[PDB]
């Protein structure tokens, strides 16, 4: 278990990266940490990181103390602080959930504020005004260097790597659309895998493009629209009257 | 302007503490409604908790959604506004929204105005309230050893962590689609599925009127294939 | 032209986006602002035409035209209860201007609910209006 | 409830002036919005620094200084006060002694300007100037 | 409170003088 | 450790035996001193700590060195006083009761703490721990940010 | 239930109000009160009569 | 004549707060020190302008890189 061991550190501040991205441009902005002068081509790329849970999750700082919030560096698999981090490691269980569950209505499970809107690419953090916990998967041509894989390989290639991360109220990949709809558990599940597998590589060390991961554009996961199919939007209606029907007897 | 609204923060939320000790930064960020400069208001719950509290919302737009200032949740009912919208369309109503307008200007503007939407005309006047919650309450009255098996007959809405505890307890791998149904269930070792087998809208083949549910499953089937 | 639902929405925008820089311009040029909410009416979204007829309103309440047209908006969509709920609004802003008594008059007379155009007209009389009103009561 | 401030290692505000060379993450984001602000009181310090400039008779002046923790101003806080007659003195004594240096010396080396180039930096003063010794001052020798 | 407890206790930090471990 | 002028009494006689000590001390703060280019936050201020310990230990040293071990000359002491390898302030806290440990002045400071009160590193870890038990919780911090303070140690 | 409010002072570098930004806002009318607009004069001859001169 | 009432003074102003320390430095080291605070200060307000294409030389001698 992740309870059992210590954190192990994702990778020591020596190995992780500088803030000083591909110069985009000819000249650096100082104030602003991005480039400038040309912004010729686009500017995503693929994480030299993943959080593998098994082999890094475990106690921290915040696990003494009773942080509330997930290390969004342990997410993304680069923390630089392993146990010495204030923010927790480990994926987010019922236990956890249950308890920022006050909280995580206003802000994410990595403790940031969310908004009013979705950014236009459904992409960012998302609303307080939405529930959401359905997580759009994109650019997975772009995650697999164009590999041609099968929709059957991509699916479940997709279940290995989400399913590892949190429990999932289901997940279909759209051959028409050649994306995903992520379904979870609960919403900090959700804003963890966001994190946690954005700009990351759907390729497997069996794969050919093993070494080339770097060098394509990562998984573009961001936040779902409901689905148009009324098929889903009836079952979505249902569980809400559910809900309601909880919250309703729990008043009195 | 002075500052002549006082700030509307819930109970639970706040902490069940006889005294904290909160800061204001007057003027000191836009809101996450609407954009707008207001006092901001915050403080640790305990005093060695590491966790802020900071006011995320103005004062006006707590008011007019009729809310928690930290919380996003309904001052009366403590759970989430559009949920509570919900709840009030369906008893009393049919139609109760509260809709923010996404566009930049013209949330400043909706902010502004000193009118209670939908569901914060309800909550507000506790009688109301009271009223809603009691019409609320009337409208309520054989192993081979296969570790690896292809469940089928799964109802459209039910979800795989529900599945998965379920087996649990029953007590690893899952793999289910909605469409199909073809629920590719896969156990962490041989000896587990014996243990489960051993152990037993459970229908349970070990592939490695039933008649009309397996045509059901047929062409459901064919359907998730085409797609 | 105007085929499907998206590329009507597109053409909603557009438009709006012309009816209101105009607007934008010259606040008051009422003409203006009747025709967009004209285009409202057309667009059959009526709580838009509404409150393109407010702030019309507000930003000139003297010109009766714009009451006028307004009031036949709602009525066109057989919403006579805001019809009518406006009237009033109407005659209590402007109650010195005929027009609008009129208007609430036929409309009433239409709808054939006697006891309240009597009633209206005692209100109306009570007021020492022009002989004209005492004349048609 | 009042005490004076921290007389804190100068080496603390040195580290931090290292590191605000270099700045370019999301740390230290506020620090640079702290650094604009200080352009309020740059001019101030500017001043303060040239009031406390080393008479040329002192070889190495020290001095006290408030700097922001984030490095983003570093003001001289001493006011530079003397003895009016002694101070007269001081001066006097440099006087007759930049007279006679101007006397003896056949050509004087004046130095260029500005003293650096556009690509050389301001180097450290830990780095460079800290190790060496300074040269004797001016100041004409006394029976 | 004895003092000697905190003698015995001063010296489990694993660190010496002002910053001290405490595990 | 200022700058050697002409307006610098030379050290006194018994600096030659401590001088290879507090060597060590100003070689550490000038290996503290340089663009560690430390992207993180929280490491950053480690490093900053590294050079407040080490200069509370320099001082804490001439301290020991003058008042505990009660070995060098009193004209030595202030020799360096004054060209300030030991801090003087810290020192008289020092010598003042409560504080006989004391990371640094900063943490004593009422006016620049938000709450008109003195670093927790102050509160003696047993109280601290004692209050933990009381609420459930454990000891929720481990240093300060001023200096890296895990207790002060007034026990 | 009782709170104690304070004003963190700030560092004299940051922002004192980083909130106010110089927005352009639309003010909404709030004239929820109607309000008459009165006058009490009905002329015909000298009212009909004028028109055609002015 | 210099107006009394205002004997709140800058430094002493920010000596109040905690965002201040002092330390003893040499007036070098302060110079020193202001060059580079000053250099940051200046190209963090430019950058934020957003015209990079206006390159601070290191002796404050302003110039654009491009035309
Ligand atoms: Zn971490
Ligand atoms: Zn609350
Ligand atoms: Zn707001
Ligand atoms: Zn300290
Ligand atoms: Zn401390
Ligand atoms: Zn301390």
């Amino acid at each position: 278990s992740w309870r059992d061991k210590s954190a192990k550190v994702q990778v020591k501040e020596s190995e992780l990266p500088s803030s000083i991205p591909a110069q985009t441009g000819l000249t650096f902005n100082i104030w602003y940490n991005k480039w400038s002068q040309g912004f010729a081509g686009n500017t995503r790329f693929v994480s030299p990181f993943a959080l593998q849970p098994q082999l890094h999750s475990g106690k921290t700082r915040g696990d003494n103390d009773g942080q509330l919030f997930f290390c969004l560096f342990f997410a993304k698999g680069m923390c630089c602080l392993g146990p010495k981090c204030e923010y927790l490691h480990h994926i987010p269980d019922e236990e956890d959930i249950g308890k920022l569950a006050l909280r995580t209505e206003v802000l994410d499970c990595f403790g940031r504020e969310k908004f009013a809107d979705y950014r236009e690419d459904m992409g960012g953090i998302g609303s307080f005004r939405k529930k959401n916990k359905t997580l759009y998967v994109g650019g997975i041509d772009g995650a697999l260097n164009s590999k041609h894989l099968k929709p059957a390989q991509i699916e479940s290639r997709i279940r290995f790597v989400f399913s590892r991360l949190g429990d999932i109220d289901r997940i279909r990949y759209v051959e028409s659309k050649n994306c995903g709809f992520v379904k979870f558990k609960y919403q900090a599940n959700a804003e963890f895998a966001k994190e946690a597998m954005s700009n990351q590589t759907l390729l497997l060390p069996s794969d050919k493009e093993w070494d080339d991961r770097r060098e394509g554009t990562g998984l573009l996961v961001k936040w779902a629209n409901e689905d148009p199919d009324p098929a889903a939007q009836k079952r979505l209606q249902e569980e809400l009257k559910l809900e309601s029907l909880n919250m309703m007897v729990h008043l009195i | 302007e002075i500052n002549e609204p006082p700030p509307n923060i819930c109970e639970q939320c706040l902490g069940d503490e006889a005294n904290i000790r909160m800061t204001k930064i007057p003027q000191g960020s836009e809101c996450k409604i609407c954009t707008l400069p207001f006092t901001l208001y915050h403080f640790k719950t305990s005093k060695r908790s590491n966790n802020i509290i900071k006011t995320l919302i103005c004062v006006r737009c707590a008011t007019q959604r009729n809310i928690c200032q930290c919380c996003m949740l309904d001052s009366r009912w403590h759970i989430p506004i559009q949920l509570r919208d919900h709840l009030i369309s369906l008893v009393n109503e049919e139609n109760v929204m509260t809709e923010e307008a996404k566009n930049d200007m013209m949330k400043r503007f909706l902010s502004l105005k000193n009118v209670k939407l939908g569901g914060a005309q309800i909550t507000s006047d506790p009688s109301e309230a009271d009223n809603i919650v009691d019409k609320l309450k009337n409208i309520l009255l054989k192993n081979p050893s296969t570790k690896s098996f292809f469940l089928y007959n799964i109802d459209a809405s039910i979800p795989e962590w529900k599945i998965t505890d379920t087996v649990s307890q029953l007590l690893l791998s899952l793999i289910v689609n909605h469409k199909a149904k073809c629920g590719g269930l896969r156990f962490q070792s041989s000896e587990l599925g014996e243990r489960f087998v051993s152990k037993i809208i459970f229908i349970i083949p070990w592939s490695s009127t039933a008649e009309n549910i397996k045509l059901s499953l047929s062409l459901n089937k064919l359907i998730q294939l085409e797609l | 032209d105007i085929l499907d639902l998206e590329e009507l929405r597109e053409y909603q925008r557009r438009k709006r986006t012309e009816y209101e820089g105009y607007l934008k311009r010259n606040r008051l040029d009422m003409g203006q602002w009747i025709r967009y909410a004209q285009f409202e009416i057309e667009q059959h979204d009526m709580r838009r035409a509404r409150s393109i007829f407010e702030r019309a309103l507000l930003v000139d309440s003297s010109f009766i035209p714009l009451w006028i047209r307004y009031i036949d908006a709602e009525l066109k969509v057989k919403c006579i209860n805001h019809a009518r709920n406006l009237m009033n609004r109407a005659i209590s802003t402007l109650p010195r201007v005929d027009k609008l008594w009129y208007k609430y008059l036929i409309v009433e007379e239409s709808l054939n609910n006697v006891e309240i155009v009597r009633s209206l007209y005692t209100k109306w009389c009570s007021l020492e209006p022009g002989v004209n009103a005492w004349n048609s009561f | 409830l009042y005490t004076p401030k921290a007389e804190m290692p100068p080496e603390h505000l040195r580290k931090i002036i290292n590191t605000h060379s270099d700045m370019a993450s999301k740390m230290y984001n506020t620090d640079k919005k702290a650094f604009l602000g200080a352009l309020k009181y740059l001019p101030h310090a500017i001043l303060k620094l040239l009031e406390n400039m080393p008479h040329p008779w002192e070889q190495a002046k020290e001095v006290k200084v408030l700097y922001h923790t984030s490095g983003a101003i570093t003001f001289v806080n001493e006011t530079p006060r003397v003895i009016e007659p002694v101070y007269t003195a001081q001066w006097s004594a440099t006087w007759i002694a930049m007279r006679r240096e101007k006397r003896d010396r056949t050509h004087f080396k004046r130095m260029r300007f500005p003293p650096f180039d556009d690509d050389e930096p301001p180097l450290s003063y830990e780095q460079h100037i800290e190790n060496i010794e300074p040269l004797d001052p001016i100041n004409l020798p006394l029976d | 409170f004895t003092k000697s407890e905190l003698k015995r206790r001063r010296k489990t930090r694993k660190g010496d003088g002002p910053w001290g471990s405490w595990s | 450790p200022r700058i050697k002028t002409r307006r610098s009494k030379p050290a006194p006689d018994g600096f030659e035996k401590i001088k290879p000590t507090l060597t060590d001390f100003e070689i550490q703060l000038r290996d503290a001193q340089k663009d560690k280019s430390s992207k993180l936050a929280a490491k950053s201020n480690e490093q900053l700590w590294e050079i407040m310990q080490l200069h509370h230990q320099r001082s804490r040293y001439i301290y020991t060195l003058y008042y505990k071990r009660k070995a060098i000359s009193k004209d030595l002491y202030d020799w360096l006083i004054k060209e300030k390898y030991a801090d003087k302030l810290l020192i008289a806290k020092w010598r003042k009761t409560g504080y006989e440990k004391l990371c640094c002045l900063r943490c004593i400071q009422k006016n620049e703490t938000n709450n008109g009160s003195t670093c927790i590193c102050r509160v003696p870890r047993a109280q601290l721990e004692e209050e933990a038990r009381k609420k459930g919780t454990q000891v929720s911090f481990h240093q300060c940010v001023h200096c890296g303070c895990r207790g002060c140690a007034s026990t | 239930h009782h709170i104690e409010v304070v004003s963190k002072q700030m560092d004299p570098l940051l922002p004192r109000f980083v909130g106010k930004k110089a927005r352009k806002v639309v003010a909404p009318t709030e004239n929820d009160e109607v309000v008459p607009v009165l006058h009490m004069d009905g002329s015909n001859d000298r009212g009909e009569a004028d028109p055609n001169e002015w | 004549l210099p107006t009394n009432h205002n004997k709140t003074k800058l430094l002493k102003s920010l000596k109040n707060t905690k965002y201040f320390q002092q330390t003893t430095i040499d007036w070098v080291e302060a110079g020193l020190q202001l060059c580079r605070q000053g250099h940051n200060m200046l190209n963090l307000l430019i950058h934020r302008k957003g015209l990079t294409y206006l390159h601070l030389d290191y002796n404050f001698n302003l110039k654009p890189t491009k035309t």
